[PDB]
RNA sequence: UGAGCCUUGAUGGAAGUGUGGACGCCAGUCUGCAUGGCUUUAAUGUUUGAUGUUCUAACGUUGACCCGUAAUCCGGGUUGCGGACAGUGUCUGGUGGGUAGUUUGACUGGGGCGGUCU
RNA sequence: GUUUAUUAAAAACACAGCACUGUGCAAACACGAAAGUGGACGUAUACGGUGUGACGCCUGCCCGGUGCCGGAAGGUUAAUU
RNA sequence: GGGCGUUAAGUUGCAGGGUAUAGACCCGAAACCCGGUGAUCUAGCCAUGGGCAGGUUGAAGGUUGGGUAACACUAACUGGAGGACCGAACCGACUAAUGUUGAAAAAUUAGCGGAUGACUUGUGGCUGGGGGUGAAAGGCCAAUCAAACCGGGAGAUAGCU
RNA sequence: UAAGGUGAUAUGAACCGUUAUAACCGGCGAUUUCCGAAUGGGGAAACCCAGUGUGUUUCGACACACUAUCAUUAACUGAAUCCAUAGGUUAAUGAGGCGAACCGGGGGAACUGAAACAUCUAAGUACCCCGAGGAAAAGAAAUCAACCGAGAUUCCCCCAG
């Protein structure tokens, strides 16, 4: 629902089977928190992987320079 | 992959390591209160110059903090019991207070972080050893008793 | 304890007496040490995969207490217990009907049952 | 004893008893987005779920089939490299 | 040699015959799907209040007198049980007649069962449709229930009348 | 603008007007109870209750006026913790709700057709949600071409069913 820093998803989709299921697939990605920052200290946000995992070629500040700008 | 120590602490490192380093687990303990280490461009050039610079030091400051050892020897029997009783046990508390102030009954007075001992002392009353350890390039000799009362 | 590079060795300071590991078509040679005047393969450096040792430093805390606050959430702080574990992400071997992908003919004295389709 | 009020009162449901299984208490489990509540103002001689079958006398043989419980040495076997 | 061609005038309008894509002569299902409205009936449950002349019988236990070495046993009095009795209110519906274009879209009349209990009732609240509730009949969820009502997809489809 | 005129179902009464502030029409204003985004708090809509200021005051009062919530900024206050933040107060701006269709966007059927039905169709239609305008939307090559070259986006007819 979250993952904060990227977008998110829950995007629904169909999953086919054998041929087809006109079924409906959706919620994805995660969550977590906790996050220390060199200033100060952490506040928990909830992103997910990809999210996780951009708060490190990035920053932790820039990462959050957004989250509150805007 | 890639930090700067400079502050080795038990690591393959020493000034800061320049080369693969490890990852993940600086992201919350090492970075954190610990030693600051970033190898990026940035943080990096802005330690050649605290080396490119480079010691009256090891002749001056090792000085002013090595007659620790020599200052503190002599020193009257240090007599703070820690309620010896129990029937043979005591109720005092011996971990870090009354070792290092053992020094202010008289008034001079010292920092709880210098201690050196690996285990916790048994709460005894005998001769209890204490070897100060103000800083690693000087050592020093310190001791401890507990009475009745 | 395996394996890659490949580093130092055995095939392809001047005599004699000796000690050890080497293997045999076997009657033998190899090979360090005192006195005497490139590959087949071994060790050290290593790189890396294995088990097993120990360490703290991961972060965890659905323990306690303090504020925000006349909140059971959350966050900050103190404290305790756990601790480089757990757990997560990428990669990777298992296992994996838990799930998924792979319609059910016609003829016929209605149809179906039966029978037949060359 | 109970049941198809209004075509079935039974051999069906229940029953006491038996067994398996789960639950260390903020219990398992259930109602509930949560707070909270039931379980229970109980705490393993207790509570739940499953199957077998008031009180009395009882409840025999079969584990081949299916299901479940334990083992897991060996065979077969996914992603992955 | 044989197949197909080779001294067939076509083309563009206009009106018509046919074909193609379209609804598709008209009326009509039982149904499926989507979104809302409904627990003012009823089924459960929650909170807070009320009712039971109505009347009867009268077990176990106990108090006391008797009595036993002690009990049993007994006599009264108290006591108050029971898928107990009849029994009004109240709650329910076993039987027959009448009604059946009714007084009434389930009642009236005479009987009938329960009536201190798993009782009965006022007020308000909570469960929503493949969902609820159900001492279980597929019963009840507003005279509707093997899947409510309202609006929509919608002119569903109808080789049938 | 003007001889009439006081809206309509019915006059009638009592009247206003004929010259140039009587009507009547058009512009700008003044007023404009209560409810309704409803905004001081509550509320079964048009009702109920308060705080803090006011004027006239026979100086209790009447009514009046302000006081919702968010966002931006401003200043002042300000926790665990020195700081700093969190939080708090005040104030100025601004939003909030209606709205027919067209428009951008998020979510998205089924009947139906395929003479059955799963791929496929219906159709990104129905619908529901958000947003904005007078239109919206789109709009200067890391485009295409084929060794020739064209030259941003958009909309129209062809290429082609
Ligand atoms: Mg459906
Ligand atoms: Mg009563
Ligand atoms: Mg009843
Ligand atoms: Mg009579
Ligand atoms: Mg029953
Ligand atoms: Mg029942
Ligand atoms: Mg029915
Ligand atoms: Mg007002
Ligand atoms: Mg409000
Ligand atoms: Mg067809
Ligand atoms: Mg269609």
């Amino acid at each position: 629902m979250k993952k904060d820093i990227h977008p998110k998803y829950e995007e629904i989709t169909a999953s086919c089977s054998c041929g087809n299921v006109m079924k409906i697939r959706s919620t994805v990605g995660h969550d977590l928190n906790l996050d220390v920052c060199s200033k100060c200290h952490p506040f928990f946000t909830g992103k997910q992987r990809d999210v996780a995992t951009g708060g490190r070629v990035d920053r932790f500040n820039k990462r959050f320079n957004i989250p509150g700008s805007k | 992959m890639q930090v700067i120590l400079l502050d080795k602490v038990a690591n393959l490192g020493s000034l800061g390591d320049q080369v693969n380093v490890k990852a993940g687990y600086a992201r919350n303990f090492l970075v954190p209160q610990g030693k600051a280490v970033p190898a990026t461009k940035k943080n990096i050039e802005f330690f050649e110059a605290r080396r490119a610079e480079l010691e009256a030091k090891l002749a001056e400051v090792l000085a002013a903090a090595n007659a620790r050892a020599e200052k503190i020897n002599a020193l009257e029997t240090v007599t703070i019991a820690s309620k010896a009783g129990d029937e043979g046990k005591l109720f005092g508390s011996i971990g870090t207070r009354d070792i290092a102030d053992a020094v202010t009954a008289a008034g001079v007075e010292v920092a709880k972080s210098e201690v050196r001992l690996p285990n916790g002392v048994l709460r005894t009353t005998g001769e209890h050893e204490v070897s100060f350890q103000v800083h690693s390039e000087v050592f020093a000799k310190v001791i401890v008793n507990v009475v009745a009362e």
